[PDB]
This record gives structure tokens, C-alpha cells and sequence, in this order.
């Protein structure tokens, strides 16, 4: 759910993901960022402009203060380009971003 | 002494060897007997553990094939659940690039042809 | 000599009975081996009746859960079959995209 | 995936040796939708053969909406689309039955959703 238009902040996050294996994604809260039911964690390619640019996504789980998700191996980009992790608000502000991976 | 207190003896012998074998037969059938009981306990011992070994062995492995069909019937399932969000979203998305590009391939030939 | 065929018959009558000990010995331990034969057998068969009794009392919850399984999983390998190529399409779409407004870009400042 | 960038021919196009006997004018509104569909054993089928749905006036068969691959078991045979696997808006759409060779071997009458 994109558009056209650091309270996250994402840790474990590995420099290259075994390519076809599920990847899991870890994170915590900032600042006493509270989560809403319809923010999502987006894998973008680096350098994205949009929301909309997402390669794909997921609802974030709602509540140890660590939080996951788990991206299915057919979730993943199969080239090998830069990508990231972000956290997208339910009004589209982006509230976090990882450092940048590949899948190689 | 006498020929015939020999014979008198021999008979009395014959007698006493026929009870006493008589007597070897009830003790031998006694013996048996015992000894038969002592089978057929020692096989409800072996048997008991042949029969509930294999079947709880039965009930074990249809217990774990249950718990693991239920398993992995509810991880399949929360996950169509986010599959099913991911489709509406993706399936929707390309459908609007498909007419974006269009537009867009639309003004580059009016361009070109100027 | 009565005395002589008396004596006799004793010797033979002890080696008689002897030989009918043993030979009474080897029927009995027959007489065993074949009534533990016979429990052995007839008890593995009633254990067979009972083992089946007890397959199907779980039988219908079995088939369910397995049948709702492979339904759910089929419909699965499509979800991913579809994912996998509408996320590669987009990506390439995106491209595509942004290289057409580029290009537009050039054209109307040239 | 399935589908290419390749302008169709119209006559690399056989629009009813695959028959769509189920379609509906009006597809109802909600819910699944069944696809079931006749062949007429003019080819023989293979299994990465699949099943869009198109908006009616598409160019090229990278255009589907959503896809199935077809199921082998020869003549009636069915998938189901489940409700997400179908457009939300009011356009004309219609199946296409595509091969291994991205050959259209068949067109359903169009409709909507």
C-alpha cells in the first residue's frame, strides 16, 4: 500500500541473505513509538523514491522488546541488486530504514 | 531260604516294582504339571509386553502425525493469510505500471513524431 | 525253574518301566510345546483384532487434517507461483518506468 | 513468469480450441470464481500451459491480471480463483488460455467483475 508522495530502527541485519532461504527480519521501537495495525515493513531497492517502489511486503506483527518478521524465501528479490528494509507509518512517513543487503 | 520262599519273595518284588514305578508317574505328572504353569506364565509375561509395546508404539505415531498435520495446517494458513494481502496489493499495483508505461510510451512516440 | 523266570521278569519289568519314565518325560514335553504353540497363535491373532479396532479410532480425524492439508498447500504453491512472478514483473515494470520518464524528460528539453 | 513482451499475431492466435463454457456476463460479485474450461483436442496440452485473466484489448500476454497454471489429469477440467486473485474494478476481462510457447489456444467472450 505505497504512494506517489530514526523512531525504527532495524539490528541483526546481515550484508548478504542465502538466496531461495527465508529471511528474518529483526527490529525494536524508539522514542516511544507505539505501532498501528496497518504499518509495514517494505523491502526497497536502494535508492527508491515512492512507497510504492516496494519489491514486496508484510503487515507488521503487533505486541522483550524485539520484534520480527519472517519474509518467505518468494517474498525475496532473485537478482542482485542493493536492497533495505523499511518500516512504512500508516500514513506513508517512513520511520526507519536498514543498511543495505543483497541476496548473494 | 527254600525254592519257594524265593518264589514268594520274587512276587512280593514284582508288586513293590510296579508301585513304586506307579508312584514315579504321579510325582513325574505332578512335576509336569508344575513346570506347564511356569510356561504358560512365563509367555503372558513376554506377550504382555509384545502386546501393549506395539500398540503404544501405534498410538504414539498416530498421536505425532496428528500434532504435526495440525502443525503445519496452521502455519500454512497464517501465512495465506499474508500471502492473500500480498496478491491484492501486487496483482493491483501492476495493473496501474501496465497503463502508466502505456501513457507514457504514448507521449514518447508524440514526441518523437513531434 | 519258576525262580529263573521270575528273576527275570524283574529285570525286564525294571528296564520296562524305565523306558516308560522316559518316554512319558518326551510326550509331556511335547504336550507343552504344543499348548504354548497354540496360546502363542491364537493370542497374536486377538492382538490383530485389537490393533485394527484401534487403527480406526483416530482414522477420520487423520484423513480430515490430511485432506484439508494437501488442499491448503496446493493453493499455496499457486500463492507462490503468482507472487514470484508479479513481484519479478513489477521490479521490471519500475524500470521501465523511470527510463520512459527519462526519456520523455530528454525529448521535451531538447 | 509466464507471458512475453511479443505483439501477438493475429493469426498465431486460435481463440477456441480452448473453450470457457462456465463464463458468466456478470461474474459474481463476490467470492471465488471457477474457471472451467472444454478442450477440442486441437493441441496437445503441457504443463506449465496457464490460464490468465486479461483486460479485454491487451497487446501482449506479459499483460494478465492473475494466473494459474492448468491441471492434467480428456476434455472438461477446472481452477479456481480465489477472490484475491481477481480485479476490484469495472473493466471488461476475459480468460486466456496460453502454452509453453506464450500461443494463445483460447479467448473467453469478455466480462465483469
Amino acid at each position: 500500500p505505497g504512494s506517489t508522495s530514526s523512531q525504527v530502527i532495524f539490528n541483526s541485519v546481515e550484508k548478504f541473505y542465502i538466496p531461495g532461504g527465508d529471511v528474518t527480519c529483526h527490529y525494536t521501537f524508539t522514542q516511544h513509538f507505539i505501532p498501528r495495525r496497518k504499518d509495514w515493513i517494505g523491502i526497497f531497492r536502494v535508492g527508491w523514491k515512492t512507497t510504492r517502489e516496494y519489491y514486496t511486503f508484510m503487515w507488521v506483527t503487533l505486541p522483550a522488546k524485539q520484534q520480527e518478521v519472517q519474509f518467505k524465501a518468494y517474498y525475496l528479490p532473485k537478482d542482485d541488486e542493493y536492497y533495505q528494509f523499511c518500516y512504512v507509518d500508516e500514513d506513508g512517513v517512513v520511520r526507519g530504514a536498514s543498511i543495505p543487503f543483497q541476496f548473494r | 531260604g527254600s525254592e519257594f520262599s524265593l518264589v514268594a519273595e520274587l512276587q512280593e518284588k514284582l508288586q513293590e516294582e510296579k508301585a513304586k514305578f506307579l508312584e514315579q508317574l504321579e510325582e513325574q505328572e505332578k512335576r509336569k504339571n508344575e513346570e506347564m504353569q511356569n510356561v504358560r506364565t512365563s509367555l503372558i509375561a513376554e506377550q504382555q509386553t509384545n502386546f501393549n509395546t506395539v500398540l503404544t508404539r501405534e498410538k504414539m505415531r498416530k498421536e505425532n502425525i496428528i500434532n504435526d498435520l495440525s502443525d503445519k495446517l496452521k502455519s500454512t494458513m497464517q501465512q495465506q493469510e499474508r500471502d492473500k494481502d500480498l496478491i491484492e496489493s501486487l496483482s493491483e499495483d501492476r495493473a496501474r505500471l501496465l497503463e502508466e508505461k502505456k501513457k507514457l510510451e504514448e507521449e514518447v512516440s508524440k514526441l518523437r513524431s513531434s
